[PDB]
Parts: structure tokens; C-alpha cells; sequence
């Protein structure tokens, strides 16, 4: 309603390889999905722990 | 994390009742860009509000027609009055009212003051009167929506209803109307140079700056919740 | 024309500018408004005004 937002239910992900893979989500809000993806990239890339 | 230094709300300055420049705590590197962008996007995205949704006025039957004693057109009435915005209580789908005569300019103040709404400014326009004998009579129905709801988007709601005399118009239903990010880096000496992001928010004044920010944050968190799974 | 009465009824309409319709400019340029971007898309100025 006023504050309810659509949550993605279809989370089927296909793994191309042990490292290569593509996931997909169910309907995100128009423009909100794009913002979510961009922020996911920015965070998951700008900071990612690991020994190197 | 390794001392991720999560930011928090602080130093919120209200430039005006509907103009504000707020701050937050400093955050670690890489979040400030993401924080500011996602903040502007989410805040502009869904800011629920109350607005005028359907109009039933005694005088006119067809708004594309004129009205003696009144200056502006009925469509002009719909346009200027569409500038009506008011804080609404938990109650929704209310009917405010406004009826008066005279020869002075007509202001928004001449509206029936109910217990669940508050008119932000007495300065809006209600089609200032022209003749002494004329008397405008109207009752404006207000609904609570999240965004622009098209005029024919509400068409299917009425099958046997909506008589000639009760009509619908369009709206925005989002008191946000401004959300912008500006990331700087200051107040960081004890630890590494962190970044604090200032948010310029100019709402309709219907939603409070911190309250709206909190609502948007809750929405974003709810969204990200499934993302873990 | 042998009609006992001819009655005319004139109705009104408003139309909404939607994707694909025709516009141009006084500097001589034809074009169509063709992309409906959600308001979170159109770029915003440094002062934020898109």
C-alpha cells in the first residue's frame, strides 16, 4: 500500500563456472532496482575483504 | 568491517520549514558516494503524502465552463487549488471544505478546519473573488498517495459513481520534491580521513526531514533484506 | 432539408503528451519525445535541479 514495496521472490541463479555466474531477481521497483544494483556494485567493489 | 565507522544522523539544519540542509556522521571510504546517491534516489522515489484527489463543488457542472462572480476558470480553479498541500493525520481519505463570499481576495485560510489536517501556508490561491453577491462553495476530498496517480488511472474506481458534479483531477502525491547529495571529508583526525555527506532536502514541508530520511532508510533496508538470501 | 429539427452536441477532450509524439524548435529542428525515463533518471545539476 502506502509503504509496502515489492520484494523479489524468483532468485534463480545460473552458475556458468566455479567463478562465472549470473543471478536474477524478481520485480524490483522502477528505478529502485537500478539504484539497488548500482549501490551493490559500488559497495561490493569499492570495499571487498581478502588476503592478497 | 575492521572498524567500518558507520555514519549516523547528526547536525541537521533546517534552512526553512520546507528547505533544509542536514548532515550525518563521517563514514568509511566508498560508502559516501553510494550513500549519497542511494539517498537522493530513494528519497525522491517514494515519499508518501496527502493531496486533493477528487472535487465536488456545488457551482459548476462542467469545469470547462465559466462561472459568474468568479474570475479564474474552473480548470484554473483546479490548477491553482492543486497547489493545496496539507499535513494529514493517520486518518486518510478525508473531506475538507471551503465556502465563502465577499469582495476580498480568496485565500486558502477560508477552509473548514478539521482535526486531522493542517494547511502549511495561508498564501495559496483559491480563485480570489470579484463580485459581492457571489458565494463560492466547495468541499475538497484529500487522499494519501505515494506518487503521481493519473486522472484515468482512477477512472476504473467508479462504475455507477462519480455523478456530474463530482470529478477527478491529477496529482503528485509526493512531498519530497528535492533530495540531493554532497560528500565532503572533514572532522577526521583520530582515525583515517573519513567522509561526511551533507544532504540538501527541500520537502513540501509535509514530511519532516529526519522522519522522511528514516522512512527511506527503512525502505532501503527492507529491500536489502531479501538480497542476503 | 426536410428535417423537423437538427440538434448539435459539442463535447470536449484533453490529451496527454506521451512517448512518440511530435515536437520541434523555433531554431528549426524536428523530433519526437520518445523516452519516458523515471524521474530518478534524468541527470541533475550540481545544485541538483534536473
Amino acid at each position: 500500500s502506502v509503504t509496502e514495496f515489492l520484494k523479489p521472490r524468483l532468485v534463480d541463479i545460473e552458475q556458468v563456472s566455479s567463478t562465472h555466474a549470473k543471478v536474477t531477481l524478481e520485480p524490483l521497483e522502477r528505478g529502485f532496482g537500478h539504484t539497488l544494483g548500482n549501490a551493490l556494485r559500488r559497495i561490493l567493489l569499492s570495499s571487498m575483504p581478502g588476503c592478497a | 568491517v575492521t572498524e567500518f565507522l558507520k555514519p549516523r544522523l547528526v547536525d541537521i539544519e533546517q534552512v526553512s520549514s520546507t528547505h533544509a540542509k542536514v548532515t550525518l556522521e563521517p563514514l568509511e571510504r566508498g560508502f559516501g558516494h553510494t550513500l549519497g546517491n542511494a539517498l537522493r534516489r530513494i528519497l525522491l522515489s517514494s515519499m508518501p503524502g496527502c493531496a486533493v484527489t477528487e472535487v465536488e463543488i456545488d457551482g459548476v457542472l462542467h469545469e470547462y465552463s465559466t462561472k459568474e462572480g468568479v474570475q479564474e476558470d474552473i480548470l484554473e480553479i483546479l490548477l491553482n487549488l492543486k497547489g493545496l498541500a496539507v499535513r494529514v493525520q493517520g486518518k486518510d481519505e478525508v473531506i475538507l471544505t471551503l465556502n465563502k463570499s465577499g469582495i476580498g481576495p480568496v485565500t486558502a485560510a477560508d477552509i473548514t478546519h478539521d482535526g486531522d489536517v493542517e494547511i502549511v501556508k495561508p498564501q495559496h490561491v483559491i480563485c480570489h473573488l470579484t463580485d459581492e453577491n457571489a458565494s463560492i462553495s466547495m468541499r475538497i476530498k484529500v487522499q494519501r498517495g505515494r506518487g503521481y496517480v493519473p486522472a484515468s488511472t482512477r477512472i476504473h474506481s467508479e462504475e455507477d459513481e462519480r455523478p456530474i458534479g463530482r470529478l477527478l483531477v491529477d496529482a503528485c502525491y509526493s512531498p519530497v520534491e528535492r533530495i540531493a547529495y554532497n560528500v565532503e571529508a572533514a572532522r577526521v583526525e583520530q582515525r583515517t580521513d573519513l567522509d561526511k555527506l551533507v544532504i540538501e532536502m527541500e520537502t513540501n514541508g509535509t514530511i519532516d526531514p529526519e522522519e522522511a530520511i528514516r522512512r527511506a532508510a527503512t525502505i532501503l533496508a527492507e529491500q536489502l533484506e531479501a538480497f542476503v538470501d | 432539408p426536410g428535417v423537423l429539427k437538427i440538434v448539435k452536441v459539442y463535447l470536449a477532450v484533453k490529451r496527454r503528451i506521451q512517448p512518440g509524439d511530435k515536437m520541434a524548435g523555433r531554431h528549426g529542428n524536428k523530433g519526437v519525445i520518445s523516452k519516458i525515463n523515471p524521474i530518478e533518471d534524468m541527470p541533475y545539476d550540481e545544485n541538483g535541479t534536473p
